[PDB]
């Protein structure tokens, strides 16, 4: 009796939410960006590789000087380059050859990584040494750690494969915070610009805005067809976008609790493995398993041009904070900068 | 003391070989069908040599090896056709200078293409030895065997042209080569022989060792193996014997009748680069199909 | 499974209550501040080399 | 450019050694040790020597790592493409278990998984060492109940020898790249203790033929 009642409730509930976001929904975006003139082609060609790593890059990081960068190997290494001199600055070998994930704190004191071995390894770079140790190791985690950032320089929250995520205080080395909520393997997140709320993806064909002090969950978002393999904010810190398998990328919005574009083409049934806003929020660069990243027109969902300089998948992809480059990773074992 | 001076008649009378200014049956005979076997190893190698440039699957040092080994099987054909239209009547024209390039050319192809060969063995033997999966490609490696190959070819022909030759020492000549002496000729003979066995060698070692670490463990890969083995010693040999064996009797025994399988001799010799393509890549399914 | 759909509805309660605004509010929000720093894209507007440390 | 010219030797320095180990990781076979739930999988784990674990040993001069991911519990089409180019996969598999029950037969879902991950996209050249445990256990156990529990369609005396090698072609024939992949299966052995010695072979003979695939000598 009680689990009847209590579904029934739920999805007269979730009903309700649906015509409450119907009502809101007047007009649609392309229609009021009609007016507004297309851009144009964008051409970016390769300005630097970086060569180095042995085995496949799964996961890379820009730092808040927008000249540093970081990546992670199937070969056990993590290297850190500067992109202007495209000179190797540090490698440091993982204990564990299986990571999935970087991360570049924003003081530049501090990186982390994981994976597969579960555990968060943060190192210090500024030892008085001079010589990379492993500061910290953030266990607690059942599943493999599928993304990591550092939401400040003694906080750090991170998503794993057991359908929740934590924020940890690398001090103590206990969970801070633990969000639960979601019933798939959560595979990306995100942070706004002020860390008050963060959003995070999951393989349920869902993302999750969840926020920080009070470990609540605010909002819940649909519409996808499949798993979320990426999901960036957008700058304005109103809106995101959420990436998938489908060959689609979404845009979804805080206050409207709505998509709002959807970018997806006939000809692309390739899944999608990361995804980047600029500075402005005009463009939207998605990394394809097609060997080639696609850039579209947040405000139209028109292509404005196509990266295509990788000749294996491309697994991980960033923009600076400056907005005047773009680093490509693939499993081709290359790192390239774009314009 | 070197007689740079006389003709070409002088040194052919010297010696017991005829210039034949009239045509002759066996001559166009001989001219016909070095002209096929030149035009059918021309047209097998550049499509050996098309097929690997256009597929993009055949870039591994083994197969710039075999193309390497198919271009100098061209160049053999090219310089056997060269040598054709020039034979018999016209030898009797042909100066020292174009009598010495003529047979330098034949003898860097020929030279060119055994050292492929002997590069091709040992390139098997170092990736049949080696304990590393997904191993890294090295072209270095490849591109010296290669420069090596094509250095000790162009030093082995232009050697006869450069001071080694009978034009200074008329008593000892040889009587197929009238100008070339005898001293090149063991030292070709003995190159190829040393090869030849050094190939051998390579092969058994190959094949004992798989025999060996895969008897512990459809179709048997010893069979195919044994036979691919036999097959590219055997072509080898029945290809370079006789030849080897006519030198052999030039230099050694005089009164032989050595100046009559000459040509038949040089004409399976040249045939031996039409069955090397094909032998080196008949057993892979995708150069096959590419064709 | 009462305590899992019990935490469920009381989670998507928070959800039920929230101040929405009209989509068209939030897509003209959107292009303005998208438009207000189009000037600060250089992506979007490629800046010349001298000021693109990639280049020179 | 005084002291930009030291992060040039720096880059050097560590170009080199990364050169050097990816060198030494080279010549290291890899193996993906896989299993369903209650199988022998520790007990070979213990005669070779909380995600993931790492098995590092040596054999007749070659190195061998082998790893496990039965502490995951995870949707495996995710992270099962980070074992690319391994060299070998070892699946365990318990015999005793042809008629115990988790409803439905272990024996069944070991075969399932089998199934998945022989002829799975990303291994589609990886050779498969089948390691068939607990030969007494099931030896002991035919001699009451039959194994027509999980394989009705079986037709034979309910001896060891003959319900062991329906197994073994049960289990060998879910294969579909019957060309490109080998199986190598062996009945573990506790008291010669040749598991070892099985799996060098097996890896010899896999990196014998592809390296005679990879010199024209097919
Ligand atoms: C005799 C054939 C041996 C097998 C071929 C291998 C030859 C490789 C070269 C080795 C250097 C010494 C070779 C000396 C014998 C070459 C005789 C020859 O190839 O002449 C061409 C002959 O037709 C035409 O003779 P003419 O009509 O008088 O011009």
């Amino acid at each position: 009796s009680e689990l009847d009642q209590l579904r029934q409730e739920a999805e007269q509930l979730k009903n309700q939410i649906r015509d409450a976001r119907k009502a809101c929904a007047d007009a649609t975006l392309s229609q009021i960006t009609n007016n507004i003139d297309p851009v144009g082609r964008i051409q970016m060609r390769t300005r630097r590789t970086l060569r180095g790593h042995l085995a496949k890059i799964y996961a890379m990081h820009w730092g808040t000087d927008s000249r540093l960068l970081v990546s992670a190997s199937q070969d056990g290494k993590l290297i850190i380059w500067d992109s202007y001199t495209t000179n190797k600055v540090h490698a440091i070998p993982l204990r564990s050859s299986w990571v999935m994930t970087c991360a570049y704190a924003p003081s530049g004191n501090y990186v982390a990584c994981g994976g597969l071995d579960n555990i968060c390894s943060i190192y210090n770079l500024k030892t008085r040494e001079g010589n990379v140790r492993v500061s910290r190791e953030l266990a607690g985690h059942t599943g493999y750690l599928s993304c990591c950032r550092f939401l400040d320089d003694n906080q750090i929250v991170t998503s794993s494969g057991d359908t929740t995520c934590a924020l940890w205080d690398i001090e103590t080395g206990q969970q801070t915070t633990t969000f639960t909520g979601h019933t798939g393997d959560v595979m990306s997140l995100s942070l706004a610009p002020d860390t008050r709320l963060f959003v995070s993806g999951a393989c349920d064909a869902s993302a999750k805005l969840w926020d920080v002090r009070e470990g609540m969950c605010r909002q819940t978002f649909t519409g996808h067809e499949s798993d979320i393999n990426a999901i960036c904010f957008f700058p304005n810190g109103n809106a995101f976008a959420t990436g998938s398998d489908d060959a689609t990328c979404r845009l979804f919005d805080l206050r409207a609790d709505q998509e709002l574009m959807t970018y997806s083409h006939d000809n692309i049934i390739c899944g999608i493995t990361s995804v980047s806003f600029s500075k402005s929020g005009r463009l939207l660069l998605a990394g394809y398993d097609d060997f080639n990243c696609n850039v579209w027109d947040a405000l139209k969902a028109d292509r404005a041009g196509v990266l295509a300089g990788h000749d294996n998948r491309v697994s991980c992809l960033g923009v600076t904070d400056d907005g005047m480059a773009v680093a490509t990773g693939s499993w081709d074992s290359f790192l390239k900068i774009w314009n | 003391q070197c007689f740079y001076n006389e003709s070409i008649a002088f040194f052919y009378n010297r010696s017991g070989k005829h210039l034949a200014t009239e045509w002759n049956t066996v001559s166009k005979l001989v001219m016909g069908l070095g002209i096929t076997v030149c035009i059918f190893i021309m047209l097998a190698n550049l499509l050996v040599m098309v097929a690997i440039y256009v597929n993009r699957r055949f870039h591994f040092p083994i197969y710039y090896l075999m193309a390497n080994l198919a271009a100098a099987d061209f160049f053999a054909g090219l310089a056997y056709f060269y040598l054709m239209f020039n034979t018999g009547p016209n030898t009797r024209r042909l100066t020292v200078s174009t009598w010495l390039l003529r047979q330098g050319l034949i003898d860097t192809s020929l030279t060119a293409s055994v050292a492929n060969l002997l590069a091709i063995a040992i390139e098997r033997h170092i990736t049949v030895f080696r304990m590393q999966l997904h191993t890294r490609m090295s072209n270095r490696r490849v591109v010296v065997v290669i420069v090596v190959i094509w250095t000790m070819a162009i030093v082995m022909g232009a050697i006869p042209s450069v001071g080694w030759n009978c034009i200074c020492d008329i008593e000892n000549c040889s009587n197929m080569a009238p100008l070339y002496s005898d001293s090149y000729l063991v030292f070709w003979a003995i190159f190829n022989l040393v090869t030849f066995v050094v190939m051998v060698v390579l092969y058994a070692h190959i094949f004992g060792y798989v025999r060996q670490r895969t008897m512990r463990m459809n179709r048997d890969t010893m069979m195919s193996l044994l036979k691919t083995v036999v097959i590219v010693l055997g072509a080898f040999i029945i290809c370079w014997t006789p030849g080897l064996v006519l030198l052999l009797l030039d230099v050694c025994c005089p009164q032989c009748d050595v100046l009559a399988y000459e040509k038949f001799f040089l004409l399976l010799a040249e045939f031996n680069s039409a069955m090397n393509p094909i032998i080196y890549s008949y057993r892979d399914k995708e150069m096959s199909a590419t064709f | 499974s009462i305590a899992q759909a019990r935490k469920l509805v009381e989670q998507l309660k928070m959800e039920a209550n929230i101040d929405r605004i009209k989509v068209s509010k939030a897509a003209a929000d959107l292009m303005a501040y998208c438009e207000a720093h189009a000037k600060e894209d250089p992506l979007l507007t490629p800046v010349p080399a001298s000021e693109n440390p990639f280049r020179e | 450019s005084a002291e930009d010219k030291a992060a040039v030797e720096r880059s050097k320095m560590i170009d080199r050694n990364l050169r050097e180990d990816g060198e030494k990781a080279a010549r290291e076979v890899k193996l993906l040790l896989l299993g369903a739930g209650e199988s022998g999988k520790s007990t070979i784990v213990k005669q070779m020597k909380t995600g993931i674990v790492e098995t590092h040993f040596t054999f007749k001069d070659l190195h061998f790592k082998m790893f496990d991911v039965g502490a995951q519990r995870s949707e495996r089409k995710k992270w099962i493409h980070c074992f690319e180019g391994v060299t070998a996969i070892i699946f365990c598999v318990a015999l005793s278990d042809y008629d115990l029950v988790l409803e439905m037969n272990r024996m069944h879902e070991s075969m399932k998984l089998f199934d998945s991950i022989c002829n799975n996209k990303w291994f589609t050249d990886t050779s498969i060492i089948l390691f068939l445990n607990k030969k007494d256990l099931f030896e002991e156990k035919i001699k009451k109940s039959p194994l027509t529990i999980c394989y009705p369609e079986y037709a034979g005396s309910n001896t060891y020898e003959e319900a062991a090698a329906y197994i073994q072609c049960q289990f060998e024939d879910l294969n579909k790249r019957k060309d490109t992949k080998e199986i190598y299966t062996h009945f573990t052995c506790a008291t010669d203790t040749k598991n070892v010695q099985f799996v060098f072979d097996a890896v010899t003979d896999v990196i014998i033929k592809n390296n005679l695939k990879d010199c024209g000598l097919f």
